[PDB]
């Protein structure tokens, strides 16, 4: 990390592509819509507050790593899996593109078909909010017959979705976990 | 242009005294088609492009009616810092063809 | 008998857009009547939300009538206002009030009261039971205004105070008010809650309230050397002329207002002394004008466009790094 920042440096002669770049991540400035849980948040924050809840909602991403280490001691590339999924839900500035990473690793977990619930409701309503996304947007922003509330909405159900089917696949590793110790 | 002037001096006591005051008449109508002035060298326009509430451009349009002379033209603009501007996207044309800015 | 040496007013208007047309109507009447009756410009400030007499809707520019036979414009030739359109709020106005100003704010737009000073304060808007809104985004409670009165009363920057407001229940807005020598009147009681509407034609609006219309018919008659008394405006638009009954709280002030003049609120009156005592006095280059749009001075106050290219020094850290690490895992 050292030598790639140095370097980075003698491009340009100057400090000022940090602030830029990092500063512009961890202090959420633009408040452009996206499929993420920040934009409205702010957009709509009384300003009393807004140091307090920009520090506790980028504490939440680097938050799980320690006890899931403590669980998943012996199965690195599981808890590999899960933190990438972390990252694309609670990050600043998502998008489809982070969410495409995790989805490519389902076909490994696949083993665990028996031990899932709520697996068909789950993949049901992602569908449905991705085609739904375009929709609002055009009513919005061409249209003028919406607001800013339906697009809010579709984000928010999104987001309960994934993490929903998460959770259900963290569920079901562990079931297979005890019964192979503990009998059938 | 040669202009002609009538001068009414208020000093002169010949104009304006104590028993007689001054009100100026003038006769004056839009004139015929014909002998009509002509448009002046210059002058300009300024509107918005697109719909919607996302992207959009701005446009001037900048008229030189002079028959055979050229002349060059200053131009300033100022833009609010929440209508982000694009400078790649800049474009100057004049009939069909790119004209490149001497000072930008 | 009053003791008092200068005057000041304070007039504020918190409506908006065109079809309010009413409330700075009744604030342009009152700034004409305070105006003829003698207090100074520099001693009023005036507080308007919104443009009307020069709005682009007006049939008739730079004018605002108070009847339908447009017999009596108030706006008038001579007019100053203080405060524009975007500038009116409830903050501005407490600081006004409580003098916790910026410091690059200038002389005219401050109250510069001390303890021989009478003023007049007015206000129009719509309001509710214990409250008055400001545009439609704000507003100011009755409690507020009581503190900010305390505040000025505690480092003595009046002598009395009267105190208007033409809303509707605007007699809540005097109910907590705890300060020695303050006057209050009001145009309805609580329970007086709807308002009137009945447009004039040739305007287009409704054009002035009924309260503020006889108040100003009765300030109309009212001289510089007038010997009315306070009493009389106690008695002014009953509820017969009106729909709703006027109240007034006189139990905080101090002296009958059979003895207190019109003028000492509405006027100015100066205090006179001869003068009649005296002091004993023993008895080559020459200048040249700018040159406008100069171009080849202007095309060569810049240096010529040249295309970027990375250093070389980059390029050599680089690539040096890069066969340093495929050093280290082949050889
Ligand atoms: C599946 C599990 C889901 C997990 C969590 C759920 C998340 C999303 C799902 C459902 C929605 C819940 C959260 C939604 C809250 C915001 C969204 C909203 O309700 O707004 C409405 C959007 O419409 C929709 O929601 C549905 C449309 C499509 C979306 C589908 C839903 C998801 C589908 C995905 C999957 C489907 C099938 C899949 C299965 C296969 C738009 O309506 P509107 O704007 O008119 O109304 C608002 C507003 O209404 C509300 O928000 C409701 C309040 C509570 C909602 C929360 C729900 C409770 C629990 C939900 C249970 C879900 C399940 C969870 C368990 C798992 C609100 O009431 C008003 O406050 C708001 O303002 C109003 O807007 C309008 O109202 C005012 C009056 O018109 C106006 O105010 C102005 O005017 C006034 C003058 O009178 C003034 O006084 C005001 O000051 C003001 O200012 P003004 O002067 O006018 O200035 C104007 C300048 N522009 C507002 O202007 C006006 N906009
Ligand atoms: C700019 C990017 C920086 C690149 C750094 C330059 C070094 C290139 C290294 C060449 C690849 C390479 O080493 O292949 C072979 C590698 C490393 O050798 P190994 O047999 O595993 O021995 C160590 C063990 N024990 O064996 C492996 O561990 C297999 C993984 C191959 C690594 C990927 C190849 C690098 C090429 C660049 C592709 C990157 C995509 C862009
Ligand atoms: C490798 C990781 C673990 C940290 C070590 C990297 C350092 C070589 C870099 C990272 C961040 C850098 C800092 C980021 C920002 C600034 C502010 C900068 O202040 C300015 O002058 C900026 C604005 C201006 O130029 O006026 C001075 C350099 C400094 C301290 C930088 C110094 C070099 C630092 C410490
Ligand atoms: C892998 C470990 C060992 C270190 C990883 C690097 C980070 C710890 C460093 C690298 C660059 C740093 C940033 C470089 C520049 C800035 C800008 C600096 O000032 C700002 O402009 C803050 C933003 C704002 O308040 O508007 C505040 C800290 C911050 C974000 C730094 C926070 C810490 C960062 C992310
Ligand atoms: C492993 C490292 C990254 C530390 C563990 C994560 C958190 C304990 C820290 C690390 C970086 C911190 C962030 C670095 C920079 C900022 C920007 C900072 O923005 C400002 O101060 C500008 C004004 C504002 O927006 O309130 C707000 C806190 C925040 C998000 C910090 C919140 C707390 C964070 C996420
Ligand atoms: C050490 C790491 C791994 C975890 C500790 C949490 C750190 C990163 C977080 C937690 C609380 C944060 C602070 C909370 C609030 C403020 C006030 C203001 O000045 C902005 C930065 C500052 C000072 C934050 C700096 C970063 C901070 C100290
Ligand atoms: C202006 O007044 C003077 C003095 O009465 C008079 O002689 C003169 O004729 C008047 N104006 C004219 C008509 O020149
Ligand atoms: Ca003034």
């Amino acid at each position: 990390l050292v030598v790639i920042i140095c370097l980075s440096f003698f491009l340009l002669s100057s400090w000022d592509f940090i602030p830029a770049v990092y500063g512009f991540i961890l202090s959420v400035p633009d408040l452009t819509p996206n499929i993420g849980l920040f934009w409205y948040f702010f957009a709509e924050m009384f300003e009393h507050f807004s140091l307090f809840f920009v520090c506790v909602f980028q504490i939440n991403v680097f938050f799980y790593t320690i006890p899931l280490a403590i669980k998943l001691k012996e199965h690195p590339i599981f808890f590999m899996f899960i933190q990438i999924a972390v990252i694309a839900i609670f990050k600043s500035y998502p998008t489809v593109g982070d969410v495409a990473l995790y989805m490519a690793f389902f076909p490994v977990w696949n083993h665990l078909y028996r031990f899932l619930r709520n697996i068909f409701v789950l993949t049901c309503i992602i569908i449905v909010c991705s085609l739904l996304f375009p929709v609002l947007w055009h009513l919005w922003i061409y249209a003028g017959s919406a607001n800013s509330n339906f697009f809010y909405a579709i984000t928010l159900t999104f987001n309960v979705g994934q993490i929903l089917l998460i959770s259900d696949y963290f569920y079901a590793f562990l079931r297979r976990e005890y019964y192979l110790t503990h009998g059938l | 242009t040669r202009k002609t002037y009538a001068i009414y001096d208020l000093l002169d006591t010949a104009m304006i005294n104590n028993s007689r005051n001054l009100n100026i008449q003038l006769k004056w109508k839009r004139p015929p088609e014909n002998e009509a002035p002509p448009v002046p060298f210059l002058h300009a326009q300024r509107y918005v492009s697109g719909y919607g509430l996302q992207k959009g451009e701005l446009s001037t349009l900048l008229y030189n009616t002079h028959p055979y002379r050229a002349f060059p033209v200053l131009l300033l603009d100022t833009v609010p810092w929440y209508l982000r501007l694009y400078v790649h996207t800049l474009t100057i044309t004049s009939k069909g063809k790119e004209n490149k800015p001497s000072y930008i | 008998r009053s003791g008092h040496t200068n005057n000041w007013a304070v007039l504020v208007c918190t409506s908006r857009f065109w079809f309010n047309y009413r409330h700075v109507a009744n604030t342009l009447s009152v700034y004409r009547s305070v105006k003829r009756l003698g207090i100074p410009d520099s001693h009023i400030v005036l507080m308007l939300a919104d443009d009307m007499a020069c709005n682009p809707r007006n049939p008739k520019p730079a004018t605002v009538f108070s009847h339908k036979n447009m017999e009596l414009n108030v706006y008038g030739d001579d007019v100053e206002v203080d405060y524009r359109s975007y500038e009116v709020t409830v903050e501005n106005f407490l600081r006004v009030l409580t003098g916790r100003i910026p410091p690059s704010t200038p002389r005219s737009k401050r109250l510069l009261s001390d303890d021989r000073s009478n003023i007049l304060i007015y206000m129009t808007g719509h309001g509710g039971n214990g409250f008055l809104k400001f545009q439609d985004s704000e507003e100011i409670t009755n409690i507020e205004l009581a503190d900010a009165f305390e505040q000025m009363w505690q480092k003595r920057r009046y002598n009395e105070l009267l105190f208007i407001i033409d809303t509707c229940q605007g007699a809540s807005m005097y109910e907590r008010f705890y300060s020695p020598n303050i006057m209050a009147l009001a145009s309805s009681q609580v329970g007086e809650d709807s308002l009137s509407h009945q447009p004039d034609p040739a305007i287009g609006v409704h054009l002035m309230d009924r309260y503020t219309f006889y108040v100003l018919e009765f300030l109309e008659e009212i001289n510089p050397a007038s010997q009315t008394n306070m009493n009389d405006l106690f008695q002014v638009c009953p509820k017969s002329l009106c729909v709703s009954t006027p109240g007034h709280r006189t139990d905080l002030f101090q002296r009958d207002p059979k003895n207190v003049l019109i003028t000492d609120f509405f006027g100015s009156v100066r205090k006179v002394e001869i003068t009649t005592e005296t002091i004993k006095l023993q008895q080559m280059e020459p200048l040249k004008y700018a040159e406008q749009l100069p171009v080849a001075q202007i095309i060569h106050q810049k240096p010529k466009l040249k295309d970027w290219h990375p250093p070389g020094g980059f390029i050599l850290g680089l690539w040096a790094l890069i066969i340093m690490v495929f050093f280290k895992t082949y050889g």
